[PDB]
RNA sequence: UAUCUGGUUGAUCCUGCCAGUAGUCAUAUGCUUGUCUCAAAGAUUAAGCCAUGCAUGUCUAAGUAUAAGCAAUUUAUACAGU
RNA sequence: CAUCCAAGGAAGGCAGCAGGCGCGCAAAUUACCCAAUCCUAAUUCAGGGAGGUAGUGACAAUAAAUAACGAUACAGUUGUAAUUGGAAUGAGUACAAUGUAAAUACCUUAACGAGGAACAAUUGGAGGGCAAGUCUGGUGCCAGCAGCCG
RNA sequence: GUCGACGUACUUCAUAGGAUCA
């Protein structure tokens, strides 16, 4: 039963969709661009200063 | 990425108050766009162009 | 790439590339204005009515 | 800095008005049986 | 700027509409009201039902 | 903080996207128990909103 | 306009300045229609005393200032405070501004009688599209504010 | 089922009937969740598919060291410690 | 079925411990350690996701806080207190010590920690009453529905 | 095809009797 939902399309394109936009929000001062900065690293290892 | 195509000279011989033609890049998401000019878009906080 | 013309120029000069620049395709009942019927509550957090 | 509010933290919402001898089950009973006895000397 | 030129005319109408809002209402809007309140045969234009 | 909760109750009413909490600033705090604590706490009301 | 069922939040405060410790999220709902025109009406209630009693029947005076006004409000229903209710029978022609009524049962001379009317509201078109990338600060745009608001400004 | 409540008429009793009220366990789910001890974690009859890391190595006085290994040395020019 | 590839070839088996997919709707940590239990080896010594330790949705279970003793006040010897007096204590914080392989926690304990004791117990059910308010019906002033809206 | 038979799952109608009183 909790595998049926309302029918519904998705209109993403089968080749080549566009990058998935990530949102980093919070309060001032918690740390979204550090964040950023780390995580842009893992995946391209160069730091963005 | 944000670039101003108006022509300096129109800044200048009729200053700086002339509206202006702007050239925004990049990724297109949802449903796709028309091909055609002269559609209707809104640009959160500035109005509809 | 898509090119705007008669975008006014406060937006060109008060222009900080933090705040992001969102475009939104409108269908034909965006354009159009009068009167919305609608079923409004008080946020529950919100204090005063 | 704009710390949430007793009502955001919590968060119960809307509910009853409860009397505080719902807060401790023993005073809520010796209140009962104290009444009860008072009770009793009339019958 | 054309920008400007709506702020100044959004502006005029802040200060029409906050005088109406500080101003007594009319006197169909006071609920309960007798003939000596409101202009004598004031019924006479208005359509009521 | 407000402004946490400010954007969950927008994202709501607008079609909830994927949300992930993080928490920071956790080596400020000084004992254990208290850190897990804090953690239990905060996961738990995060739970209710997503 | 936009399609039914879309939902929407509301907030009365996006100025830094006036943000304060509340919560900034004032209304949220769906629209459920989309037309032209409304027809929002308000209740209003006519207010006058009575002078002269026949048992049932009666003289009452302060709804109207003339007998034009009585000459549309004849068969209107009309009640008193304590509910009996009565109907405008006829205008006096002297003085302007009374009139008989019946009621169901003997009214008393304190008792006040009212006529039940409703009076169109009209939708004000005001629309000041928030603009906030155009300006300097961008976190203290401000338009029209509250009525609380004005009236501490002007003391 | 029992007990209790209610309906069976112009009313009250005595029968009978009718309806609701019992149960732990199991599945799913909702609201709440402060302290001490203790403890488990399956399930689409899908034994359906797996990124990544780890899960099986082992030398005593007592099988084989000229490591161009280490450190001790003339306790050791066959070796002798590790 | 499926990974790498210079396209010539090469490498696969989580119904082991963690952690993913199987949907677009969901649930333990990709944690520490061999200190105990025992197992393997040439072996007292190395290894052991076997196993233990801690973390994590109220699985199933045990015990058990959220106040106790008075005075005053008000009302029909009973009830009610955002009244009032000074005594008690742990939830929590924390020197320390104990605990542990190292830690967390428990048991101890200096110093803090209570009147709205806001240090703010919950989940269900039943029954009211209020209006210049709203709707429906009719052997007048009534009845039904109901009443966050006067 | 508002088709027939069967299987399955439900809905519904048949409850008052004696005694006293007015
Ligand atoms: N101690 C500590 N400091 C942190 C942590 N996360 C961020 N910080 C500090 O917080 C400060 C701000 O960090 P940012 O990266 O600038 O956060 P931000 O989202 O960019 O803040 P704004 O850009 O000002 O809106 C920095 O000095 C960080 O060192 C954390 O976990 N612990
Ligand atoms: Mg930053
Ligand atoms: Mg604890
Ligand atoms: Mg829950
Ligand atoms: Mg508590
Ligand atoms: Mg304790
Ligand atoms: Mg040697
Ligand atoms: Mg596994
Ligand atoms: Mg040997």
């Amino acid at each position: 039963e909790r595998k049926l939902h309302v029918p519904m399309v998705d209109r993403t394109p089968e080749d080549d969709p566009p990058p998935f936009i990530v949102a980093v929000v919070g309060p001032p001062g918690t740390g979204k661009t550090t964040l950023i900065r780390s995580l842009v690293r893992r995946m391209t290892k160069s730091t963005l200063n | 990425r944000f670039t101003d195509l108006t022509h300096p000279e129109l800044i200048e011989t009729q200053g700086l108050q002339i509206d202006r033609k702007v050239a925004i890049y990049g990724y297109l998401h949802g449903t796709p766009l028309p091909s055609a000019p002269g559609t209707r878009v809104h640009i959160a906080g500035v109005g509809d162009f | 790439r898509i090119v705007f013309e008669k975008v006014p120029m406060e937006f060109v000069k008060n222009f900080n590339p933090k705040f992001p620049i969102v475009m939104g395709g409108l269908l034909p009942t965006e354009i159009k204005f009068g009167i919305v019927k609608a079923r409004l509550r008080r946020h529950r957090w919100h204090k005063k009515i | 800095k704009r710390a949430i509010n007793y009502q955001i933290l919590k968060n119960k919402g809307l509910t009853p008005k409860r009397n505080k001898d719902n807060r401790n089950s023993r005073v809520k009973k010796r209140k009962k049986y104290q009444k009860a006895q008072k009770k009793l000397k009339s019958v | 700027s054309s920008f400007e030129k709506q702020q100044i005319e959004i502006r005029k109408q802040i200060e029409q509409l906050e005088n109406e809002a500080v101003a007594e209402k009319k006197w169909s809007l006071k609920g309960e009201v007798k003939a000596k309140d409101r202009p004598e045969d004031a019924l006479l234009t208005e359509e009521l039902e | 903080e407000m402004e946490t909760m400010e954007f969950l109750n927008i994202a709501q009413h607008h079609g909830m996207p994927r949300v992930l909490g993080v928490a920071t600033h956790l080596d400020l705090f000084k004992s254990q128990s208290t850190l897990r604590a804090s953690k239990k706490r905060l996961k738990h009301r995060f739970w209710t909103e997503v | 306009l936009c399609s039914p069922n879309t939902p929407f939040c509301g907030v009365q405060i996006v100025a830094n300045s006036d943000t304060g410790n509340g919560f900034r999220i004032a209304a949220t709902g769906i629209v459920e229609e989309i037309d032209v025109n409304i027809e929002i009406v308000k209740k209003l209630k006519l207010v006058g005393f009575p002078y002269k009693i026949f048992k049932n029947t009666a003289f009452i005076k302060d709804m109207f200032s003339s007998a034009m006004e009585v000459a549309r409000f004849e068969g209107a229903q009309i009640k008193t405070v304590s509910g009996i209710r009565g109907e405008i029978k006829r205008a006096l022609s002297k003085p302007e501004g009374h009139y008989r009524a019946a009621f169901e049962d003997k009214i008393l001379m304190s008792d006040i009688v009212i006529l039940r009317s409703w009076y169109p509201v009209r939708v004000k078109k005001f629309y000041n599209p928030v603009t906030s990338l155009l300006l300097k600060e961008k976190t203290e745009w401000k338009g029209l504010r509250l009525t609380g608001q004005i009236r501490a400004a002007m003391n």
